[PDB]
């Protein structure tokens, strides 16, 4: 439920973002730091879910 | 331009989106400084058969 | 490296004025100072003269 939200930590893995983007189930996607072309170029010291 | 899309992916039309209709199917320059309309069409072009 | 070429636009502009602005403080500085020692120097030649 929303008010005991579901957080999780992400580190030392393979992040590919392309299957995680290519799937059609999706309808909304707003990314504000990085443009999402840019996600399979970088690197990163750790992740929240 | 014309044509028919699934009615989710609308969100892909708009310009420096990105997904798999935009990656590979059809996507516009980084200014298009043109105009986009789009409608309903389940009353004539989606067939029952 | 880290956006797309849409809206890094806006930063560029941003660090260009930032730059320009304050290359532009150090040449009137330095325009003041010099201007200062032409007159102290023309005071040295005529008490040498």
């Amino acid at each position: 439920s929303v008010y005991a939200w579901n957080r999780k930590r992400i580190s030392n893995c393979v992040a590919d973002y392309s299957v995680l983007y290519n799937s059609a189930s999706f309808s909304t996607f707003k990314c504000y730091g990085v443009s999402p072309t840019k996600l399979n170029d970088l690197c990163f010291t750790n992740v929240y879910a | 331009d014309s044509f028919v899309i699934r009615g989710d992916e609308v969100r892909q039309i708009a310009p420096g989106q990105t997904g798999k209709i935009a990656d590979y199917n059809y996507k516009l320059p980084d200014d298009f400084t043109g105009c986009v309309i789009a409608w309903n069409s389940n009353n004539l072009d989606s067939k029952v058969g | 490296s880290r956006l797309d070429p849409p809206e890094a636009e806006v930063q560029i502009d941003r660090l260009i004025t930032g730059r320009l602005q304050s290359l532009q403080t150090y040449v009137t500085q330095q325009l003041i100072r010099a201007a200062e020692i032409r007159a102290s120097a023309n005071l040295a030649a005529t008490k040498m003269s």
